[PDB]
RNA sequence: AGGACCGAACCGACUAAUGUCGAAAAAUUAGCGGAUGACUUGUGGCUGGGGGUGAAAGGCCAAUCAAACCGGGAGAUAGCU
RNA sequence: ACACAGGUGGUCAGGUAGAGAAUACCAAGGCGCUUGAGAGAACUCGGGUGAAGGAACUAGGCAAAAUGGUGCCGUAACUUC
RNA sequence: AAUUCCUUGUCGGGUAAGUUCCGACCUGCACGAAUGGCGUAAUGAUGGCCAGGCUGUCUCCACCCGAGACUCAGUGAAAU
RNA sequence: CGAUGUCGGCUCAUCACAUCCUGGGGCUGAAGUAGGUCCCAAGGGUAUGGCUGUUCGCCAUUUAAAGUGGUACGCGAGCUGGGUUUAGAACGUCGUGAGACAGUUCGGUCCCUAUCUGCCGUGGGCGCUGGAGAACUGAGGGGGGCUGCUCCUAGUACGAGAGGACCGGAGUGGACGCAUCACUGGUGUUCGGGUUGUCAUGCCAAUGGCACUGCCCGGUAGCUAAAUGCGGAAGAGAUAAGUGCUGAAAGCAUCUAAGCACGAAACUUGCCCCGAGAUGAGUUCUCCCUGACCCUUUAAGGGUCCUGAAGGAACGUUGAAGACGACGACGUUGAUAGGCCGGGUGUGUAAGCGCAGCGAUGCGUUGAGCUAACCGGUACUAAUGAACCGUGAGGCUUAACCU
């Protein structure tokens, strides 16, 4: 359950640390993103030296939400905190070179190989 | 929309209420008998009924266990003695409603609530 | 096709093989007896009317009991009638099982939704509310504005307001068969049906093929 | 939030035609005295279903 | 009711193993990636349980490299295989909540030793 | 020591809600300012209407003030309703 | 104007905790405020709690929430020191 | 600018986005030196803006506790 | 002018079509994707933020689109009061001055208990003709009608290449609506526990009152969303723009004059709900009543005695029904409510005793004790025998069959 205004922690290395969402894509008046939803964010504060400054606008993707995800079973799967994963706004290419932190296998769309490969944990 | 729920408020707060209880429980026990409101007397059946099941065996827990209710001594002493003998082979069902018309003051629906004794 | 009379029994969930919970609503549905056939000769159109359950034998009235006494059907509680479809007879005092929803998969469930009572907009229609601070007064959930001016001169019909909320008959339609039971008179359905538990349900296949 | 016209004692009239009042004219007899009574009610003198039940 | 009482309880499992609130507890799951199904193992500890037949669950709590995750597991629901029990908290609480407040040295709790 | 600081009594009234045929012809509830001073208060005096008093708003002068109240000129006058 | 949630000067002023005439619970003493009984709808008023987000509300962080005590360490720009 | 019509002057800072705010320029319609000019620590229930924490303000409301509203008995108004 | 409250915002809308999207078409300087323009079409849908009081506008990022207008520039007896537009004060400017300025700043009381119409709900009365209890037909009315992306067709048709279809099928989303509590959660001042101050039960121990439920930690049932299922149709009928077949007037040609075809989210139906007060008051099934006297202004007349059935109402216990009425279950030939027994759930190892320790406290008895609304049972208490209302075969005329 991301929204607009939500704080969002960086799972991948690119330098960002803390970043904003700005808009919930994929339908008029959406809400909130859910756990593998791509939305648009704005950085707060990043690494000096990394590729990404601070007040530059770029879409995300979501993987790790506080309210968590459902499993068919009834199960349901909950973290500490919010985290995304950058991308570059016209292909989705997560710039990240390694991710941090468990990832959950709702990401495996045919098409978040690269996000699934380089999580430690599923 | 109150489904299923239980428990008259009877225009009173938590603690009001359970103060209610506690004496006219009180009073019930010390005079087998008492003239009340239908609601109320209803709404005692809740409170008075298990405090003579727990009567029915004496133990200092239970005996500790009946204080704290009706926080009385004279109540206690009258169970367990009296009451716990009486009602030994009654499986519950030791009070009795008897509606008795409406108060004047006010036309409350009136009620005479009784234990199932006093045959002498 | 025919529907059946059930009672709704709670809810409860299916473990499959794979792993997914199915939420299933248990329908008991016993043998619902025929107590008259109509044709369109003295009706002028073609039903069945069926009984099911048990009722008090000092309770139903006379009347009541003639009506069951011609048929040889023994007392139930309420009647339904079902249209035919043309395809199907049937005749006086037979009984129908809930065997005929083994080759099915879709049926449609109605039943009396829970009553709410009297209801606020806000409830009833999701109206939204207006804001609890910034100088508001006595206008946090109240409706506002239900007309224009002078020029109607009158609130349009079919106005959204407060008022009763549920206790009516509702459907709920294309709703999966996960299981049939005849020796026990079960029908799992996956889903949620209208009505609390003990209220009664008519269940027939699903009409939107 | 207030009349233009002052109603009719003829609108007065049909407004009140709700507010009459039902009698009982339930009541019942006592077993044993003879009393009528409130049904499921006490007596005057306290009797209810023959038996004695107030003792006063 | 009578109905709804037997037919959960042929779907029950009997291979159940006692475990209390703040016992580490590591749980097998079956895991499906197309048509290869695989043991995947989560081990935590045991901050809630939820007893209401064939309803019941446990949620349990481990800490990851980072944060915690918090997995809320059916009993009686067929992905689960078993369930091993490593320690014994020596808890009071039903519910262990106040522990995703608490990290590091704080979030420790004793042995039971029964 | 202090027109010093925090804060009750006491004095005042910045914000909000309630109340507007109210409990009340300006109040209540929750916060709020001063609180040894240019402070506050009891009792008794003095200043009287083109006048008083005013750390000055045309403020206050018996719930009435860009000229108080009562009686009189007076049945003022009204090309107006 | 009322048997009116307002106003009205002075004196005495105990116990436990507390810096305290604050505050909580009590003693002496005095009271339950002159309409009640039910039910437990919308909605209004006074309050309690709340998933994920955290000012995106709004003219405006209005209102709420939050901070809140004692001892020790530590404490910037500027300055009339 | 408590002063500026044209005007949201021009550039920069702050925001993803700033008719507000801060800094600089002067084309000052119509600043200006005791009806005082420019600075100024401290002070302010003073105006504007930003940040952290905090939250039902809000996305979007849900439940609950009390007093009314509703029914019964008694008494019994008002504007129009 | 003996008073029609004015700009924005919020809530709630409704209509027009000069259509923003979706739908159907003509032409194209239409290769395809994507366009331009015009015609038909109002079923549904038709943003969130920054700045400003702003509408507007600029800017940022979304969507299939972020349509134009009417409705007292819709809506203050529905809400706010930021702008404007009282009294205070200041700046610039004008005036000797009091003061003034669609010049600019700081501050600045928004009343109403709903009689009528209207609307949303819910009842009583009577009618529908002998009465009563049920189940229906359906005139008529209302609700719903939105759509993105991915894959297959296919990398096909097209095209020098770059690029890349039509038609049809499948899957998965957003927004909206209905239902529900099995799951994940919220609430749970009626359940359990921890704990601070103080008072009390003679005192210790153990408990209760008060301090916002004193402050907190969990949490049953209900209600509930963020939770979980389902829905938008397909099909048919008659059509709009448009495309036609045959075909004369007019030897030809021509969609039209006769005749025959197709043709859209529009219209009628199909889906769901209300519905015989539909005074045009409908249909079917079942149940109950078939005793006597008199009177007259001898009438579908009135009066008296005896009988009052089906059923209803009333009263009681009540409900996942409810403002009150109403609606549902039950009233002993009884599980309707309460209690009681067992279970479940929740909280979490009661009190007492014993042991270890100087003590706080710990361990054993003990996963104990206590448990609201839940589940299955049990007449233990309360649902009294009766009274009350409701009758006694149901008009006239005509038609058809028995007599």
């Amino acid at each position: 359950m991301i929204q607009e205004q939500t704080m969002l922690n960086v799972a991948d290395n690119s330098g960002a640390r803390r970043v904003m969402c700005i808009k919930v894509l994929g339908g008029s008046h959406r809400r909130y993103a859910g756990v593998g939803d791509i939305i648009k964010i704005t950085i707060k504060e990043a690494i000096p030296r990394g590729k990404v400054k601070k007040g530059d606008v770029l879409k995300a993707v979501v993987v790790r939400t506080k309210k968590g995800v459902r499993r068919p079973d009834g199960s349901v799967i909950r973290f500490d905190g919010n985290a995304c994963v950058l991308l570059n706004n016209n292909s989705e290419q997560p710039i990240g070179t390694r991710i941090f932190g468990p990832v959950t296998r709702e990401l495996r769309s045919e098409k978040f190989m690269k996000i699934i490969s380089l999580a430690p944990e599923v | 929309m109150r489904h299923r729920k239980s428990g008259r408020q009877l225009n009173r707060n938590s603690s009001h209420r359970q103060a209610m209880f506690r004496n006219m429980a009180g009073s019930l026990v010390r005079h087998e008998i008492i003239k009340t409101t239908l609601p109320k007397a209803k709404e005692l059946r809740r409170v008075v009924e298990p405090l003579i099941t727990l009567a029915k065996t004496d133990s200092v827990a239970n005996r500790r266990l009946a204080f704290a209710r009706t926080r009385d001594n004279e109540i206690v002493a009258k169970l367990f003695n009296e009451l716990g003998p009486r009602f030994a082979s009654r499986a519950g069902g030791y009070t009795r409603i008897l509606k008795c018309g409406f108060r004047a003051g006010d036309n409350a629906p009136m009620a005479y609530i009784e234990l199932v004794d006093r045959s002498e | 096709m025919i529907g059946l009379v059930g009672k709704k029994v709670g809810m409860t969930r299916i473990f499959t093989e794979d792993g997914v919970s199915i939420p299933v609503t248990v329908i008991e549905v016993e043998a619902n007896r025929v107590t008259q056939v109509k044709d369109l000769a003295n009706d002028g159109y073609r039903a069945i009317q069926v009984t099911t359950g048990a009722k008090k034998a000092n309770r139903v009235t006379k009347p009541e009991a003639g009506h069951f006494a011609k048929a040889g059907v023994e007392a139930g509680r309420g009647l339904w009638e079902f249209r035919l479809a043309e395809g199907e007879e049937f005749t006086v005092g037979q009984s129908i099982s809930v065997e005929l929803f083994a080759d099915v998969k879709k049926v449609d469930v109605t039943g009396t939704s829970k009553g709410k009572g009297f209801a606020g907009t806000v409830k009833r229609w999701n109206f939204r509310t207006q804001d609890a601070t910034h100088g508001n007064s006595l206008s946090h959930r109240v409706p506002g504005s239900i007309g224009q001016n002078q020029t109607p001169g009158k609130v349009f019909k079919g106005k959204k307001m407060a008022g009763q909320m549920g206790n009516e008959r509702v459907t709920v339609q294309s709703l999966d068969v996960v299981r049939v039971d005849a020796e026990r008179n079960l029908l799992l359905v996956k889903g949620a049906v209208p009505g609390a538990t003990g209220s009664d349900l008519i269940v027939k296949p699903a009409v939107k093929a | 939030a207030v009349q233009q016209n002052k109603p009719t004692r003829s609108k007065r009239g049909m407004r009140r035609s709700h507010d009459a009042l039902t009698a009982v004219t339930s009541l019942s007899v006592d077993k044993t005295s003879g009393e009528k009574h409130l049904r499921h009610h006490i007596t005057a003198d306290g009797y209810y279903r023959g038996r004695k039940v107030i003792a006063k | 009711s009578n109905i709804i009482k037997q037919l959960e309880q042929e779907q029950m499992k009997q291979d159940v193993p006692s475990f209390r609130p703040g016992d580490t507890v590591e749980v097998k799951v079956w895991v499906v990636e197309g048509s290869k199904k695989r043991l995947q193992a989560f081990e935590g500890v045991v901050i809630a349980i939820r007893n209401r037949g064939l309803h019941s669950a446990f949620t349990v709590r481990k800490i990851s490299n980072g944060e915690g995750v918090e997995r809320v597991f059916q009993t009686h629901s067929p992905v689960v295989d078993s369930i091993s029990v490593k320690r014994r908290g020596a808890v009071r609480k039903a519910k262990l909540y106040y522990l995703r407040e608490r990290t590091g040295k704080a979030a420790r709790i004793k042995e039971r030793l029964n």
